[PDB]
RNA sequence: CCACGCGUCCCCCGCGAGCGCACGGGGUCGGCGGCGAUGUCGGCUACCCACCCGACCCGUCUUGAAACACGGACCAAGGAGU
RNA sequence: GAGAAAGAGAGUGGCGCGGACGCUACGCCGCGACGAGUAGGAGGGCCGCUGCGGUGAGCCUUGAAGCCUAGGGCGCGGGCCC
């Protein structure tokens, strides 16, 4: 089995779809990253019915289950082995993640140090 | 809905000084405690006066 | 605190109003006693039907 | 060795004229046609049973193609014995006018 | 210490005693009943005497630990809930089992077991239904009863007797209890005409047959 | 030594327990006397109507002094005079409701607002279930739901109002401190009327729901509550 | 003093590390390794620290002494504890409790000693 | 009796008489 | 009947113990059942397709734009309060 | 936390070595009511880009920047990590 967290609440998320920016589906020049549109006759901005939704604050996640992975953990981006004695104490809440640019002969040292220190790694078998 | 007007809904006054001075903020940490935890209102006035701006606490003279 | 309903729930009602216990005792005694009295008048009327 | 489910038809979602709410099915049960008469079916497990392409499990048996979406019957609707159901995942509109079984087993009799 | 009495208030409705506080002062007779005012063992060792500490300190501490829950009151465990039947189910009632592999079959109900469940046999000579438990909710109860009050159900069969162990092979005392209760039930239901054919037959719904309209 | 400290704190804890128990006996016998007073108030009007009828004369009863006022029409498009009188009657949301004692200033304030409200003369059962089910208190301008008698007694103890049924007695028998007790009560937030409204935009006389239905408000509190 | 040093080290220190909406402090004598006034290992007159030994068994417990504050070489005292897991924790408990030596974090030291001993008994 | 200062001896007398 | 006993002066007529049940400062079970190694189990989101309800194309000037108002074929880089 | 201006105040005579979390005080927590928005104004950005002083005994030929991706994800979102 893996390394189970301390507490594992049911993570209720209010919305699972992303917010695509209005008329991102039309053009290639319009990238789908959300921009609140300042049009004066704009059908989305003034909230018509059946239109693209807007990202209000009320879609914000619960603070107890925010940034929380489906395993129950939270990430922490780790570059070297000296950044696992940091999570030596946050064993049950915060899990480690190895950076992309980190070499193989250092990534496996990170992985076996985290296996000693009982810290779950999100990507423990990355390159090899 | 409710027919409130939300114009003056937010009190404008300071919660903290706009200074990153650290001796002033340690005096704030002492008088936050004394104003929160005594019943004397001298400490609340001294808390509110450490909060202020340079042009709100003008220098009185020795005269 | 969660507001429990004093009209449905009973010990909240007694927590707010301890005389409500004797008003709701005396009225259950009253309902049962008047019920017995009306059943006795109905059975006496059936005896009058037999006579 | 016969049928143990009443026949019901998924008429539509619970809807208004310019809005529908897909969390609540409208079920039309055969034979009951009044609110005086719909009282027996409140709280019954209802189910939309459908087949598929690839095999899935079947408890108390071996895997086959058939699949379900369970639910329950919540409250009457209208005056013609129409009723509301809530399924644990919302019904596809594939199911409009197709047989939902409405069981008997949460009995109160 | 004295021998305990029972509650001198007869329960009128739930939560309300039939006698007020002064009447219960009188009935309890408080007027004449007034009043006024570990961790170490020492063991011998072949040395001296060693003061062993039981309840030792823990060997390990987890790096992060949950707090204690808030205390709430009415949330009893399952084994001490209050158990209810429906009104339509009395011992002797014929039932229509609706959910198991014995679905649709008509069955004589015996008694209300300790964990809420019903005890069941439509006798195994008739419709191949053993001494089984059945859940109250999952069962249509018809209005067909037998005069079952003069039977002796064995006292050694409860939830701990029917609860599953872990190929399933029928033990001997299952057969012995099955026979010892069927020899008491089956002649009692051959006394009612056409009842054994009813209990061998299965319930089913055909066309034009609606359970709200039909009385059973 | 602490052989004195623990017995002194036990004597203090026992003293405040005995004080609380005497307060609960006070609240009990006050609620009993209030029940007797309501019996006498209800039978007095019947007895006087009977004596007037057997003397042949008529008996105009006491013109009612306590109304319950419900805002039935929404925020949008309200004349400003009606706006100001509604927000002195503390009917801001739709389907709110406040108790209001009646006199010459108050009745005329109510009939400025009259197309926007439904107001009537509530029964003792209406006053009861409004205080028990929807009755919260404006404590330190927060809306604390009234769960104990101490929430009422810490704010209204100086008007000799120490429990919830004493608050009910004040509201129903409009007393000296009706202003203070009613203003302690937050404006009631009733639900939409179960069964419905016959017509929102017309007076009760004209086959509608606005205006002064007199004691038919006790039909309507029961289904907005 | 101590608060004066904390008002400087609280945001612009090099042991501080801020990413993934978390914050930590990688300083050499920090129980629980997190950025706080309570646990900081540089700004107090008295401080414990729990480190694994150079030999791969047991815990070196670091104490900050009282006299030589401005003398960083003869400021810290090491004690190596290479025992069972019960008496190692009992020694750290007595050392921080019965000296009345900064008892804010006796339990944090016991957690950290236990986590080191967990990591120091062999792997599954 | 039930208000604190003036009913102090009264509540004390009831508390003694309960024995 | 939310009334408790004693002792005295007056008038008119302050610490008793023990347990236990719970309509009592927000859910628990000290209750269970199934299927699981080459075909199944879980992944809302992201790939395709289907169905129902909704659903006019953006910017802009406007009292009012989907307009039979003007600008816009598509894309990459540059591009405007210094 | 308790309906009631203010002391679990001091004085003078008649065995077992045990007790969770916390408090980046710019932190953490508790109560209530509230949430429309063009022109506009303000706040917060652990949103983003390029360069400089510090710093991470940072990363990198055991493969950095970039680019592609039906893969796993986080955040209301800007975006970001794999
Ligand atoms: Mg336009
Ligand atoms: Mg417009
Ligand atoms: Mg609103
Ligand atoms: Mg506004
Ligand atoms: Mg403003
Ligand atoms: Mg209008
Ligand atoms: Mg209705
Ligand atoms: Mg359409
Ligand atoms: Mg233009
Ligand atoms: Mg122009
Ligand atoms: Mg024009
Ligand atoms: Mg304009
Ligand atoms: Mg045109
Ligand atoms: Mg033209
Ligand atoms: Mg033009
Ligand atoms: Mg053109
Ligand atoms: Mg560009
Ligand atoms: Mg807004």
């Amino acid at each position: 089995a893996a390394l189970r967290p301390l507490v594992k609440p049911k993570i209720v998320k209010k919305r699972t779809k992303k917010f695509i920016r209005h008329q991102s589906d039309r053009y290639v020049k319009i990238k789908r990253n959300w921009r609140k549109p300042r049009g004066i006759d704009n059908r989305v901005r003034r909230r018509f019915k059946g239109q693209i939704l807007m990202p209000n604050i009320g879609y914000g996640s619960n603070k107890k289950t925010k940034h929380m992975l489906p395993s129950g953990f939270r990430k922490f981006l780790v570059h070297n082995v000296k950044e696992l004695e940091v999570l030596l104490m946050c064993n049950k809440s915060y899990c480690a993640e190895i950076a992309h640019n980190v070499s193989s002969k250092n990534r496996k040292a990170i992985v076996e140090r985290a296996a000693q220190l009982a810290i779950r790694v999100t990507n423990p078998n990355a390159r090899l | 809905g409710v027919d409130i007007r939300h114009n003056k809904d937010r009190k404008v006054r300071r919660k903290e000084p706009k200074s990153q001075d650290i001796y002033l903020r340690l005096l704030v940490k002492l008088y936050r405690f004394l104003a929160r935890r005594t019943n004397s209102t001298f400490n609340q006035v001294v808390l509110k006066r450490l909060f202020m701006s340079r042009t709100n606490r003008p220098p009185l003279s020795l005269s | 605190v969660l507001k429990k309903n004093p009209l449905k729930n009973l010990r909240i009602m007694l927590k707010l109003n301890p005389y409500a216990k004797t008003m709701r005792r005396n009225t259950i005694l009253r309902q049962a006693r008047n019920h017995k009295l009306r059943v006795e008048r109905a059975a006496a009327a059936l005896a009058a039907k037999s006579d | 060795s016969g049928r143990l489910w009443c026949k019901a038809i998924f008429a539509g979602y619970k809807r208004g004229l310019r809005n529908q709410r897909e969390h609540t099915a409208l079920l039309k049960i055969e034979g009951v046609y009044a609110r005086d008469e719909t009282e027996f079916y409140l709280g019954k497990r209802c189910a939309y049973v459908y087949k598929a392409k690839n095999n899935t499990v079947t408890p108390g048996g071996k895997p086959n193609k058939t699949r379900v979406i369970w639910g329950k019957v919540t409250r009457a609707h209208g005056n013609s014995g129409m009723v509301r159901a809530k399924f644990r995942s919302n019904l596809p509109a594939k199911a409009i006018g197709h047989r939902i079984r409405v069981m008997l087993y949460p009995s109160r009799i | 210490k004295g021998k305990p009495h029972c509650s001198r208030n007869p329960v009128l409705v739930r939560g309300i005693g039939r006698y007020s506080r002064s009447a219960m002062y009188s009935r309890k007779a408080l007027y004449k009943r007034k009043y006024a005012a570990l961790a170490t063992v020492t063991k011998p060792v072949g040395g001296g005497t060693r003061v062993v500490k039981l309840r030792k300190m823990p060997r390990y501490y987890p790096t992060e630990d949950v707090p204690r829950k808030l205390l709430s009151h009415g949330k009893k465990p399952f084994s001490q809930h209050v158990r209810k039947l429906r009104a339509s189910i009395t011992p002797g009632t014929i039932l229509i089992i609706l959910t198991g592999r014995h679905r649709g079959k008509r069955v004589v109900f015996l008694k209300q077991l300790s964990s809420g469940l019903l005890l069941v046999t439509g006798p195994l000579s008739l419709n191949r239904v053993p001494l089984r438990r059945t859940h109250q909710k999952f069962v249509i109860a018809t209005s067909t009863k037998i005069d079952i009050s003069g039977v002796k159900i064995p006292k050694h069969l409860t939830d701990a007797y029917f609860k599953k162990k872990k190929k399933y092979e029928i033990t001997e005392q299952r057969k012995v209890d099955q026979k010892a209760v069927d020899s008491q039930i089956l002649p009692k239901i051959k006394a009612v005409p056409q009842l054994q054919g009813y209990l061998r037959s299965v319930f089913a719904l055909t066309n034009g047959v609606y359970p709200h309209k039909l009385v059973f | 030594n602490f052989a004195e400290l623990k017995i002194k704190r036990l004597r203090k804890k026992f003293a405040q327990k005995m004080l609380r128990k005497a307060r609960r006996k006070l609240i009990y016998e006050k609620a009993k006397h209030y029940h007797k007073e309501y019996r006498q108030m209800y039978r007095t009007e019947i007895r006087m109507a009977r004596m007037a009828r057997k003397a042949g004369n008529f008996y105009v009863p006491a013109e009612p002094k306590l109304a319950f006022v419900i805002r039935i029409r929404g925020i949008n498009g309200v004349s400003p005079k009606v706006r100001k009188v509604l927000q002195l009657l503390r009917l801001r949301q739709i389907f709110n409701g406040t108790f209001v004692k009646l006199n010459k200033a108050s009745i005329n304030m109510l009939r400025i607002v009259e197309p926007y409200i439904a107001w009537g003369y509530p029964n003792l059962k209406s006053v009861n279930e409004l205080i028990y089910k929807r009755g919260y208190g404006k404590i330190n301008k927060k809306r604390i739901a009234l769960t104990d008698n101490t929430l009422i007694a810490r704010s209204l103890g100086k008007y000799n109002i120490i429990c919830m049924e004493d608050l009910i007695h004040e509201i129903y028998t409009v007393g000296k401190h009706f202003k203070e007790a009613n203003n302690f009560l937050w404006p009631f937030k009733l639900s939409s009327p179960r069964g419905g409204m016959k017509k929102k935009t017309t007076h009760f006389v004209e086959g509608g729901d606005a205006g002064n239905r007199e004691d038919q408000i006790n039909r309507l509190i029961r289904r907005m509550n | 003093s101590a608060h004066l040093q904390w008002m400087v080290v609280r945001n612009c220190s090099s042991f501080l590390i801020k990413r993934n909406k978390q914050t930590y402090s990688t300083e050499p004598n920090n129980l629980k390794a997190r950025n706080s006034f309570r646990y900081n290992g540089l700004i107090h007159r008295k401080t414990v620290g729990v480190e694994p030994a150079a030999d791969g068994k047991g815990v070196v417990v670091v104490m900050k002494r009282r006299s030589g504050q401005r003398k960083p070489a003869t400021s810290y005292v090491r004690t190596t504890i290479n025992k069972n897991a019960r008496a190692t924790l009992s020694s750290i408990r007595h050392m921080i409790r019965k000296n009345k030596y900064h008892p804010d974090l006796r339990m944090a030291a016991i957690r950290r000693a236990s986590a080191i001993l967990r990591s120091q008994k062999p792997v599954m | 009796i039930a208000h604190p200062k003036l009913g102090r001896r009264a509540r004390a007398r009831i508390a003694r008489g309960l024995r």
